[PDB]
């Protein structure tokens, strides 16, 4: 699969400087002349926010300052007038092949320091290894039978994202080839939920799990995100800590 | 073998396709007064669409199925309406004009594609277009147009056949635009697109043929000459096979080989239809086909996207 690489680990800037973040892919990510690149922004303790699709089109509602450029296997996100609002971690993602991947991410810091669909996650907090686990995502204000993809993603410590799986309203579902033999995804339109089930968990699954909604246009775009639920797997009952 | 040295598949498939089309459409059915020309065009396109759809379904089933389509149905319907319109109009054009003229007219997609691109896409081709198109224009003026239209077809109001040819060309251009846009924005594989558009066209054609009261009616024609029942079927099958073989050329040795093969096949079909069925081509005319084909090949060679 493609291994996305972000060269600048972290950067320091003042207010009134042009900031450019690079991103590279191991294989060409253009299909019939269209580049399949997405850029997201994530503030601390918050789910990522969808910013750019296609490497050149600014999502509606994003301030005009943000822009993208590049092609082939090199892309760059540029903001000339950085303000106080845009201080977060920026991720670049590719959608050329089924196992969608996210980069290691780059951190930017200032020197000197009913109508909408609501998604809510739930599940156990602490679980010993070698035991099956289940997590639920509930959707309100919308019907999961309409034209939208519903995805499960997880983020490890260190903020290394890894898309887990997704299900389409048609009932078709897709899995990550690495995890295809362990995890299962199911849904229920009567109670408007969808569940992710993991078999024989291990200590390596300690992470934060999100359920998100996405639509396909020049590549999958995760428009809406949930609050995310923590999951810690270890050989003890966490008490007085 | 299996290399471009002898790609017998596409060659024989489309050769039989063309010969069968010329035989069935312009066939001299009946004798003397009791003569009934082939006035049915919707049925043939419907049969061809059904066969293409079933072959595409079998091909996708027997080949990779991991891919998941992302296109929307209404886009498929919008493409299919223009696709079936183009096919039906082009097929009906054969009831008035000669077959070589029909194939020459249907082999002039560059003009409409350039026109639509300039009008809407505003794409600029400083040398690829607007410079090599003069060859196509000169060739088409040589063949379909007389010196000053005063000898031959004459300068009288052209028959409905040429207008139908123009309609087919316009619909083909629109279909190409829609297919290109859909592929660019949704990344749809060839097999899924062909299957979906063929299914939509089949449904629309069935509804139309039933409204027109043809299927319920025209079967008497087949009864009088049962042979047409077999031949037409074969025709349709051939087309499907070609598509399958075309897929190979897409994955093997790129699309330039398929384009040149299509051009040489069209020239060979012109030669066959002028040498077998004896459809005389006036003098100072073959040069027109030469000019058109040379321009098409040059475009496919120089200044090709």
């Amino acid at each position: 699969d493609i291994v996305m690489t972000q060269s600048p680990a972290s950067l320091t800037v003042s207010l009134g400087q042009s900031v450019t973040i690079s991103c590279r892919a191991s294989e060409n990510v253009e299909y019939y002349g269209t580049s399949l690149m997405q850029w997201y922004q994530q503030k601390p303790g918050q789910p990522p926010k969808f910013l750019i699709y296609g490497a050149s089109n600014i999502e509606s509602g994003v301030p005009a300052r943000f822009s993208g450029s590049g092609s082939g296997t090199d892309f760059s996100l540029n903001i000339h007038p950085v303000e106080e609002d845009d201080i977060a971690m920026y991720f670049c993602q590719q959608s050329r092949k089924v196992p969608y991947t996210f980069g290691s991410g780059t951190k930017l810091e200032i020197k000197g320091s009913s109508g909408e669909v609501q998604l809510q996650e739930s599940g156990p907090g602490l679980v010993k290894p070698s035991q099956s686990l289940s997590l639920t995502c509930s959707v309100t204000g919308y019907s999961i039978t309409s034209d939208y993809y519903w995805n499960w993603i997880r983020q490890f410590p260190g903020n290394k994202l890894e898309w887990m799986a997704y299900i389409r309203y048609d009932g078709t579902s897709d899995y990550n080839p690495s995890l295809k033999n362990r995890i299962s995804i199911t849904r229920d339109t009567s109670k408007n939920q969808f569940f992710l089930k993991l078999n024989s968990v291990a200590t390596e699954d300690t992470a934060t799990y999100y359920c998100a909604r996405a639509y396909y246009y020049d590549g999958i775009n995760f428009d809406y995100w949930g609050q995310g639920t923590t999951l810690t797997v270890s050989s003890e009952n966490l008490y007085f800590q | 073998l299996r290399l471009p040295l002898c790609f017998l598949g596409v060659f024989v498939c489309y050769f039989y396709y063309g010969i069968l089309q010329e035989k069935i459409t312009r066939g001299k059915y009946g004798e003397g007064a009791k003569q009934e020309t082939f006035t049915f065009a919707l049925t043939l396109v419907f049969i061809q669409c059904v066969i293409n759809a079933v072959f595409a379904k079998i091909l996708i089933q027997f080949f990779d199925t991991a891919r998941v389509d992302h296109t929307r149905s209404w886009l498929y319907a919008a493409c299919s309406i223009s696709y079936l319109g183009a096919m039906v109009s082009s097929n009906s054009a054969l009831q008035f004009v000669n077959y070589p003229t029909q194939v020459l007219g249907k082999s002039c997609k560059p003009i409409p594609v350039m026109l639509l691109g300039v009008t809407l896409l505003k794409k600029k081709y400083p040398l690829a277009k607007y410079l090599c198109v003069l060859l196509i224009v000169a060739g088409v003026a040589l063949f379909m147009y007389k010196p000053k239209k005063v000898v031959g077809i004459e300068e009288h109001t052209v028959g409905y056949g040429e207008l139908l040819l123009l309609l087919s060309l316009t619909l083909d251009g629109l279909t190409g635009v829609s297919q290109d846009h859909m592929r660019a924005h949704y990344q749809t594989g060839s097999n899924h697109m062909m299957l979906n558009i063929n299914l939509w066209s089949t449904l629309l054609l069935g509804m139309g043929i039933l409204f027109t009261g043809e299927l319920w009616e025209f079967l008497s024609f087949a009864e009088r000459y049962p042979a047409i029942i077999y031949n037409i079927l074969l025709f349709g099958l051939t087309s499907a096979l070609g598509q399958s073989f075309i897929f190979m050329t897409v994955v093997y040795f790129g699309p330039l080989t398929c384009s040149i093969i299509t051009t040489t096949r069209k020239f060979f079909t012109i030669l066959a239809s002028v040498i077998l069925f004896a459809n005389p081509i006036s003098p100072m005319q073959w040069v027109g086909t030469v000019l058109v084909f040379l321009g098409l090949g040059l475009d496919a060679k120089f200044g090709k996207g």
